[PDB]
């Protein structure tokens, strides 16, 4: 009693996250471009 | 002897056959990204067989769909169609000879 407890938020735990999910989604992301650069290059199959 | 079975060959119902392929390869690339979509297939030597006197097959994914269900793998169907052009085109020089040396040996031309 006379005392409140605030968050157990570990500050640090959470913005090592933020950094290892931003160049995990960045990664992806290139994978995404290398995807459509492959479709297109597979494209003058067809293009006699 | 001397008819027009016996002198142009299979190369007429060769290009029906390749014609009637490229409809169902044209299908499959129209039908890729429609979910639950079977890729088909057609096989040439029934089909031949058939065209000569007078049943679905489905491909096989080389891997498993990303939940939509379509087992079209759009890198095979341009090799398929690139490849069944040219086997038509081939088709049609082999069954337009026909004619051309018929009407040759008919007019001694």
């Amino acid at each position: 009693t006379g005392a409140i407890e605030g968050s157990n938020v570990n500050a640090v735990g959470e913005m090592t996250a933020l950094i290892d999910l931003q160049r995990q989604f960045e990664m992806q992301v290139k994978m995404m471009s290398t995807a459509e650069e492959m479709d297109k290059s597979s494209d003058s199959l067809l293009r006699m | 002897a001397i008819s027009f079975d016996n002198a142009l060959g299979i190369h007429q119902h060769t290009v029906g056959v390749r014609e009637r392929n490229a409809e169902v390869i044209s299908t499959n690339i129209a039908q890729a990204n429609t979910p639950g979509y079977k890729a088909r297939g057609l096989d040439f030597a029934k089909e031949l067989q058939a065209a000569t006197s007078g049943d679905k097959l489905y491909r096989l994914p080389t891997q498993p769909d990303t939940g939509d269900g379509n087992t079209v793998d759009l890198d095979l169907e341009r090799n398929l169609f690139m490849q069944n052009q040219i086997r038509h085109q081939a088709s049609l020089d082999f069954l337009g000879s026909k004619f051309k040396n018929l009407t040759k040996a008919i007019k001694g031309e």
